[PDB]
Formats: structure tokens, C-alpha cells, sequence
């Protein structure tokens, strides 16, 4: 869940 | 410890140099990506476990965004300035059915931020305090988040009294806008959930993700 | 000016020495009469125009009452102590459908008030700050209310740092519970309005009056 | 309106 958020935070 | 207001001020300067409701929702989505980049610039935030970073942002995004466009609209007449470079006048909001909540933002936030001349440093610190919400459910280590919050308002108070020695109550006055921010945040979310329900009002992917459960 | 914490402390000591939901509503009604007598003991409150006294109380009663039974329940195990001398255990609340909100009160208020050992003086001052809500709509003179609020937290801060010199962040920590209080207040009201709607759950006259419009 | 409240405050 929270796909967009995890991705942005990861970079 | 290790929470200089200079770093917090830099985070603010780095991220920010016909239906009014639709314009607001599009601006919120756009600003959500920026919020993440801003949070990353907040000392020690990125050092927290990815999961807690998600919890803190999902729990404070609306208040964080409301605080930003409100302070950004201090010079605006009777309305606010969206990140998209667009202006939403109080009458336009009223003619869209969101007049009640809009006025609360102008009266409780915008106007009050203008009366005390809240600066960018103070704004940033307040948003940093909101980000570090120790009450956010799910936190793997709430004590740690509470520690960061205490360092932020510890540095903020130092900033005040020093920059504004003549105003000994400025510090408390700043924190005393958090209750209104929380209330306005909650109401704005209720509207967003209604817009999503009615189907009307275009809602982008990142904003839609924030309206997910829990 | 003229806002001694001793008077505020006295106001607290003067007013306070099977369905759990029904018990809570009956306690709230009983405590509403006491809230008025307490407010009258708060310096300068009675000197405000009758109309503004009504606005301030109608706008802060729920938060004012939540703050009181929460601090009163610091010694309680996993639950709260009602003014009626009755105890509502966390499991009992959960078995009544109000478990979510009940836990927020224990986690965000009760537990936190216990961890920092918030005293009666501090409690009273926080309630005095809530009473003097300058954002309350309808106020004939919001500036005046704002003045009283600044004197209360000005005296509270003096109290702290002096009584707890070792804890320089105590003052801010105390004010930082107001956001949670506002949120919990709003949720509790939503429940009350639902109970009134469903018809079940006995609601007394004074409590019913507070659920009136606006 | 607010009958009970006004009365209590008045006394
Ligand atoms: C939740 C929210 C986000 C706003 C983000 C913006 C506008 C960011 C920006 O432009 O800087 C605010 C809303 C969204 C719900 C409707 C509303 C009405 C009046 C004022 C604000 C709002
Ligand atoms: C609005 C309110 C008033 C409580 C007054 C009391 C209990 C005063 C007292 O006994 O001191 C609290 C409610 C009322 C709505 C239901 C609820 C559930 C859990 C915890 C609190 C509440």
C-alpha cells in the first residue's frame, strides 16, 4: 500500500 | 540536539521560492510531491525507518500543506495563493460551497500569521513540529519521534526571544496556532472525502493515495 | 496582568475534591453545571459580557471536561474515573462500540499527563487557556479574549521553569497536548451527535442544550 | 436560546 509515497521516499 | 533552525529554514526556501475546489485539489496533489522532498531536508527525518516516515507524512500532510499556503497568502487580500500560481478569492470559495472552511483558514491562520509577522524560520519549525507527531498511530518508536519534536521547539524557542527579545510570549503564541491547524485540517479532510464520494471534483493519484485507509 | 496561578489552582480545588456510554453522558451533564462555577472562579471571566461567556463555554465545554476527567484518571489502571464516582474500564468502553476514541484519550491524554506528572496548577492553566479561545465565533471582542489567554500562558510558563527549573521544555510540552485535546474533543462530539440521532442513550437537559445549534 | 446556560451564569 501507499505505492507512490514509498517510492518517492526511497529515492 | 542537532536540530539547527538554519537547516529547517533551508528546507522551506528549497521547496518554495474554473471551479476553485478543483484548482485546490490539483495544487494539493502537486504540493504532495514537494512535501516529501521537504521532509527529507528536515534533520533526522530521513534517518527514521521508512515505515515511520510514511506514518508521519500520511498523518500530517493536510496540516503541513495548509500551514504552507496559509503563510504564503499573508500578502493576499481576501483569499489565498495556490502553489500553481493561482489565486482563490474568498468570494469564489463561497460561491463553490466551501465558504465556511475557507473563512476559518483566513481568520484563524492567514490573518493571525499576518498580525504577528510569522517568519519563514518560525513557519518551518511549526511544520517540523507537526511532522514529528508522536501521537501518530503505528509508530515503531513513538519515543524517538517525541525526542525530535522536543528538539525542534527547543530550537524554535531559542530562535524566538533572541530574534524577538521584545516579544517574550511569541513562542507560546506560535504553538497556540496548532490547535486551530488541527481543527482546520480535520475539516478539510472531511470535505475531500465528500468530493471523492460524490465523484465530481477531479482528484489526482497522489492525493487519492492519501485518502486511502486507514 | 492580574492572572495569578493561585486563583486558577483554587478554581480547580473548589470544583473537584450498565452501558458505559450512558454513564459517561450522565457524568458530562452533571459536570456541565460545575464547569460554569469553575469558569466563574477564573479571573476576569465573569467580567466579560454575558454573551461572550456563553460563546466561550459552548465552544470549549467538551475539551474542558475531557481535560478534567483525563487528569483525574492518571492513577486509574486502564480506564477513567467519572465525576459520578464510577469507573469505565478500557474493555467496557470497547464492548460498547466506543473503543477507538476511548483509547485515544488514554494514549494521548491520560498516559501523557501521567508520564510528565502534570499537576493541578498546570491542568487549571491549560483549561483556562482553552476557555479563553479567541477563535470562538461570535465574540464581541476577540482581542480581549486573546489578551486573557496570553496572561494565562504567561503565568503558566512562569509557574513552570520555577517549579520545574530542571525541565526547560515542560512549558511547551504542556501546550503541545492542546492539538490532541482539540482532535479528541471533536471526535467525542461527533459520537454525542450520533447518540442523540439514534435516540438511544439517555441525554440530560444541560448536555442536550450544548448539542444545540450552532 | 441556551436557557440553562444563561441562567446559571447570571446567578
Ligand atoms: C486538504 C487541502 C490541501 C490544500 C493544498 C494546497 C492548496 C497546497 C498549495 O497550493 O500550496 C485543503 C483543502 C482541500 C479541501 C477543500 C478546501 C477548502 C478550503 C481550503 C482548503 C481546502
Ligand atoms: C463529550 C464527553 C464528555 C465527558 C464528560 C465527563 C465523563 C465528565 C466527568 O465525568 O468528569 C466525552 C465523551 C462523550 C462521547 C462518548 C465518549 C467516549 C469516550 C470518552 C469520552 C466520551
Amino acid at each position: 500500500k501507499h505505492k507512490i509515497l514509498h517510492r518517492l521516499l526511497q529515492d | 540536539e542537532d536540530m539547527p533552525v538554519e537547516r529547517i529554514l533551508e528546507a522551506e526556501l528549497a521547496v518554495e521560492p474554473n471551479d476553485p475546489v478543483t484548482n485546490i485539489c490539483q495544487a494539493a496533489d502537486k504540493q504532495l510531491f514537494t512535501l516529501v522532498e521537504w521532509a527529507k531536508r528536515i534533520p533526522h527525518f530521513s534517518e527514521l525507518p521508512l515505515d515511520d516516515q510514511v506514518i508521519l507524512l500520511r498523518a500530517g500532510w493536510n496540516e503541513l500543506l495548509i500551514a504552507s499556503f496559509s503563510h504564503r497568502s499573508i500578502a493576499v487580500k481576501d483569499g489565498i495563493l495556490l502553489a500553481t500560481g493561482l489565486h482563490v478569492h474568498r468570494n469564489s470559495a463561497h460561491s463553490a460551497g466551501v465558504g465556511a472552511i475557507f473563512d476559518r483558514v483566513l481568520t484563524e491562520l492567514v490573518s493571525k500569521m499576518r498580525d504577528m509577522q510569522m517568519d519563514k524560520t518560525e513557519l518551518g519549525c511549526l511544520r517540523a513540529i507537526v511532522l514529528f507527531n508522536p501521537d501518530s498511530k503505528g509508530l515503531s518508536n513513538p519515543a524517538e519521534v517525541e525526542a525530535l519534536r522536543e528538539k525542534v521547539y527547543a530550537s524554535l524557542e531559542a530562535y524566538c526571544k533572541h530574534k524577538y527579545p521584545e516579544q517574550p510570549g511569541r513562542f507560546a503564541k506560535l504553538l497556540l496556532r496548532l490547535p486551530a491547524l488541527r481543527s482546520i485540517g480535520l475539516k478539510c479532510l472531511e470535505h475531500l472525502f465528500f468530493f471523492k464520494l460524490i465523484g465530481d471534483t477531479p482528484i489526482d493519484t497522489f492525493l487519492m493515495e492519501m485518502l486511502e485507509a486507514p
